[PDB]
């Protein structure tokens, strides 16, 4: 599962970008 | 959903588009 | 804003490691 | 909303709790 | 340079594209 | 020169993501 | 290719610090 | 304390490559 | 020793949040 | 210690208070 | 200690050496 | 390059420095 928590971390700081002012709806 | 799709094989920024709001 | 852009960077950090597995809504 | 919440005035953890689903 | 053009005024990533090689 | 530290180490990692297999140059 | 792309957002953050002033080339 | 917080995010970050092996101890 | 390395930086960014005014003492 | 410890098999914010000062 | 030494000022990488174990 | 040098093996910070400008 450490694996998949570093690999989160960083799709969320993607998101963040990508999405701007839309934000986003993240779940595991 | 997002871990099991991005996770193991890469996704593109545009792929990432699907979960913006 | 750049100060907003950058503090909301953190938020989505913060909000990935306190929800943990329920993930959360983000929207500026 | 968050920001307006969080960017000014420093947030506690337990203030990010209400952003879970 | 970037530093001056971004940390300001905010930069959209369109701006950012311009520092790509 | 802090602020300008911190903003610059969220530049770089914008400039990654946006970026891709191009890569980028980075000066201050 | 998902371990090469967050390897890569680590290097940069690295080369931010390492490098300075004097700012880097990034590429793949 | 807003500004002192995303601060102290990238000291963090910053100890832990300059450190190394070595590791740190962090205090506010 | 990388995958080891990119986990130290999540380990650290955690500590940060979890601990707050506390602060940690970090040891590989 | 904490990377042989969380750096394998994933740890708990529980456990992580246990390195706070 | 690190916080006022270094987020007013900026410090460099060999003042942060100081709080290494 | 550099992920072929550092994503597999690990790199010193000394070995960065070939890639500053
Ligand atoms: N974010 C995504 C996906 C989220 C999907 C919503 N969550 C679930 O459906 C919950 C599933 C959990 C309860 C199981 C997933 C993996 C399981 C473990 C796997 C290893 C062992 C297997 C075993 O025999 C029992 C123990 C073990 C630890 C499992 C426990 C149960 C799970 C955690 C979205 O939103 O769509
Ligand atoms: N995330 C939070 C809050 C999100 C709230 C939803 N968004 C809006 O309500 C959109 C408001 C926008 C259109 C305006 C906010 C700030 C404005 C600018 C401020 C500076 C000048 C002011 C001016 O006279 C016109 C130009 C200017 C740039 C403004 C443009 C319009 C705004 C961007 C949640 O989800 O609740
Ligand atoms: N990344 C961008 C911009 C990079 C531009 C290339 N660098 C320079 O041109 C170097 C300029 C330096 C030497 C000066 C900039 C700011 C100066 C300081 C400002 C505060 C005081 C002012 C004073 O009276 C003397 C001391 C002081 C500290 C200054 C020292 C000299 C500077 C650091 C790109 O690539 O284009
Ligand atoms: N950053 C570094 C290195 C960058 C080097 C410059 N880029 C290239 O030389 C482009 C090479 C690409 C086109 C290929 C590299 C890996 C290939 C894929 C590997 C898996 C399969 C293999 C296959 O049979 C075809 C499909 C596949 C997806 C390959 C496609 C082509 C590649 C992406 C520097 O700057 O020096
Ligand atoms: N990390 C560094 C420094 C850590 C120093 C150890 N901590 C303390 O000494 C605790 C001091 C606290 C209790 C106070 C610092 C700032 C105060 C607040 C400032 C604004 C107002 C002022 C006021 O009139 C009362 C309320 C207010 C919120 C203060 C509360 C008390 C403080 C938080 C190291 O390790 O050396
Ligand atoms: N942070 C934790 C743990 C820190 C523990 C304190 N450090 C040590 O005890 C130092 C141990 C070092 C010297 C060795 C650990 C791994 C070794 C390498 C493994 C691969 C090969 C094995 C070999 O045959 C020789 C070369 C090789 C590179 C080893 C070199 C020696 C090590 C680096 C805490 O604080 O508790
Ligand atoms: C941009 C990004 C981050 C993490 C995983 C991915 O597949 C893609
Ligand atoms: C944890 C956190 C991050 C960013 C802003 C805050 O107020 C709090
Ligand atoms: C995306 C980004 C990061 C830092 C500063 C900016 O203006 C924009
Ligand atoms: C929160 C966290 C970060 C890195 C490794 C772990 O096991 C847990
Ligand atoms: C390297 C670094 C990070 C944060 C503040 C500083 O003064 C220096
Ligand atoms: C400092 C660093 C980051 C990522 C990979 C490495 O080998 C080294
Ligand atoms: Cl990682
Ligand atoms: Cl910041
Ligand atoms: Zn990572
Ligand atoms: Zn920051």
């Amino acid at each position: 599962f450490v694996n998949q928590h570093l690999c989160g971390s960083h799709l969320v700081e993607a998101l963040y970008l990508v999405c701007g002012e839309r934000g986003f709806f993240y779940t595991p | 959903g997002i871990v099991e799709q991005c996770c193991t094989s890469i996704c593109s920024l545009y792929q990432l588009e699907n979960y913006c709001n």
